[PDB]
RNA sequence: AGCUGUCAACCGAGCUUUGAUCCGGGGGUGUCCGAAUGGGGAAACCCGGCAGUCGUCAUGGGCUGUCACCCACUGCUGAACACAUAGGCAGUGUGGAGGGAACGAGGGGAAGUGAAACAUCUCAGUACCCUCAGGAAGAGAAAACAACCGUGAUUCCGGGAGUAGUGGCGAGCGAAACCGGAUGAGGCCAAACCGCGGGGUUGUGGGAUCUCUCUUACGAGUCAGAAACCGUUGAUGUAGGCGAAGGACAUGCGAAAGGUCCGGCGUAGAGGGUAAGACCCCCGUAGCUGAAACAUUGACGGCUCGUUUGAGAGACACCCAAGUAGCACGGGGCCCGAGAAAUCCCGUGUGAAUCUGGCGGGACCACCCGCUAAGCCUAAAUAUUCCCUGGUGACCGAUAGCGGAUAGUACCGUGAGGGAAUGGUGAAAAGUACCGCG
């Protein structure tokens, strides 16, 4: 995931433990990955 | 003989002089030369000798201070030069052009 | 200076009664001896406690 | 270079003397104003340079 | 530098669009090259002494190689391949064939 | 596949696919001054000795090596004087000398200032100076804390805390116990006793010496516990290589990277250039890939070293760092400014003991607790950037930013020393041929 879609002009990637409250904001969209959503919210 | 114990006299006669007053001295056979500035007369007879195989009977030596120049930025000077005028015996010449 | 002990000068506060305080040193007590080393005679600046000690 | 190498100590010294008699001969036309080609004063004293390499090499057993 | 001495080149960018031509003489310091027939300036020079017209460099960025494919010309980028020997040698992309 | 550094154009002449220029590693040359070191000297100058060598009838003259002082060691000689030393002579040493931006340890040590004056005090153990270093330094394996419970070498960071305290109790100064963290490591000698070697290394005390009882190959290494080298090979460094994908139409003015339409790559939409805003024109980036040579650093083999009787019981009071500890005086530093002043350091006098020894636990005494001074070594956490490689900036953009868009130059001063000002044509010189007044 990360190779894939680092190079997209419009798309910031990040960690479940360090998503930030500034990329929240700045994002129109939010899109977890199912292990990442679990990992985040547990 | 070595790499480091070798000298050659043609490395003391630099070059001659050629000029209005050395051609003057050319008539009266005093061929003026440049030399190594740390050459004495000794040395400048030797040489001569040696290079041309000619009889030498007087040497004289000028030490003459390089020039003052003045350029865009500042001031240079050209090297400091020492000439020889070497007398020789009667009847012997050297061809130096 | 004790040229066997290497005993050097100390300085200090000489002190006055309005304790006013100023440099000065305290040298220690050394005597010009005449002594043999490896059978030579030689002069020796020595403090004193080298020679009560018997080191000289 | 590598033809040099191939020459004794006596033909290598020899080769110095040529060397520095045809720096010797060009310095002098210089002088005088009769030199042609200036790149020649060059060239000889590279040739000059090579056969002390060669011959202190020789010596040191390099 | 990729653009040879003596190469057949393509002016995509510049007052003389299209114009092919080779390459005459290559700068590859300053990045600059001579293609014959474009960028002709006119240089008034005195004593013959006059008006007189040669070429002057363009950019290198600004020709392109030209190989032939298919009958017409058409302009490639260039990349390299060794052959056995650790030989690069000029490769179009166009084309993929041996410039 | 071009090249002959730059200001900096220009001419001329050359080198180059028989591989130049350029780049990296190694090697040769390296005038004279400078610690300067054969002697001298106003640094870059002058004059020599000794050996060898070229040259000449020969002096004169060239060229190479070598010659300062101090220290370490080996030999000869040994003064006044007789041993004898001092000294002298000979032979060697990859010994020392000087330089360096900051950081370190140990010593010496201001004043302006504050106290609204000033001397105790502060500034401040700062500025500066002296000796010595290393890549770090210093400290460091308990004669330590604590408090009757206990922790267990040192260093550094945050607390405790601006607290206890200290102070012309003024201005000010200012811990520790202990707590949370970074890193984590322990070794060896002297002594007694035996012939520089063996011996042994302690706080539950241990060791020696004597008597009795029983018993009688292996590990460690380039390090603080010794010290080198030879090879094989792994990794990193000092040059590099490859590295994806864009066209058409019009406009513009002069140039398309901008407009319109359709496209493509993307483990590459970082950045810079290209004649105006370029992921696809170039240099690159993502991603891989590379070393004859030498450096750094691992692993291994050779190699080197250490050990090869041990344990218990009883004796004995032999040893356990001396002009030292303590004490007296005069001082320094610690929260502590000499005070009832403990511990720590210095000078002068006086001056022990060896385990029933000794030291500390804030005068002192007793008990109790801890620990063995007067010997040494020790990595890691810590401070710094003259220099090198790669990057960053709600840092500057030519009176700004370093003084310096290179300058410690010009200029000023005898001298230490002070010390500037000057960036911008255009995309490309296409830098105005020719004509005229002069």
């Amino acid at each position: 995931a990360w190779l894939s879609a680092r190079n997209l002009p419009q798309v910031h990637i990040l960690e479940p433990g360090q998503l930030n409250t500034y990329d929240v904001l700045v994002s129109d969209d939010v899109v977890f990955t199912k292990a990442a959503f679990e990992s985040f919210v547990s | 003989v070595t790499s480091k114990t070798f000298t050659d006299p043609r490395d003391i006669l630099v070059k001659p002089v050629v000029s209005e007053k050395s051609y003057a001295l050319l008539d009266e056979n005093k061929y003026t030369f440049v030399v190594d500035p740390r050459a004495n007369k000794t040395q400048i007879k030797q040489a001569v000798e040696a290079v041309f195989s000619v009889k030498v009977t007087g040497v004289n030596t000028i030490n003459r201070q390089g020039k003052r120049k003045r350029t865009r930025t500042g001031y240079g000077k050209r090297a400091n030069t020492k000439r020889a005028i070497v007398t020789l015996a009667e009847g012997n010449r050297i061809d130096i052009f | 200076n004790c040229d066997v002990c290497g005993k050097g000068p100390g300085f200090g506060n000489n002190i006055s009664h309005s304790h006013r305080r100023t440099s000065r040193r305290w040298n220690p007590n050394i005597q010009r001896v005449r002594a043999v080393v490896g059978r030579t005679p030689k002069r020796l600046n020595v403090c004193t406690s080298c020679i009560k000690a018997g080191k000289v | 270079a590598s033809e040099l190498r191939e020459l004794s100590n006596e033909e290598l010294v020899g080769k110095l003397r040529e060397a520095k008699e045809e720096l010797f001969n060009l310095r002098f036309q210089a002088a005088t104003g009769q030199l042609e080609n200036h790149g020649r004063l060059k060239a000889v004293r590279k040739d000059i340079a090579r056969i002390y390499t060669l011959m202190r090499e020789r010596e040191l057993g390099i | 530098m990729k653009i040879k001495k003596g190469d057949l080149v393509q002016v995509i960018t510049g007052k003389d669009k299209g114009k092919q031509g080779k390459v005459i003489a290559a700068f590859p310091r300053e990045d600059r090259v001579l293609v014959e027939g474009v960028n002709r300036v006119k240089k008034h020079t005195k004593a013959a002494g006059g008006i007189v017209t040669v070429e002057a460099p363009i950019h290198v960025s600004n020709v392109q190689l030209v190989v032939e494919k298919d009958g017409n010309k058409v302009v490639t980028r260039v990349g390299y391949r060794f052959d056995e020997n650790g030989n690069k040698i000029r490769v179009a992309k166009r084309t993929g064939e041996d410039i």
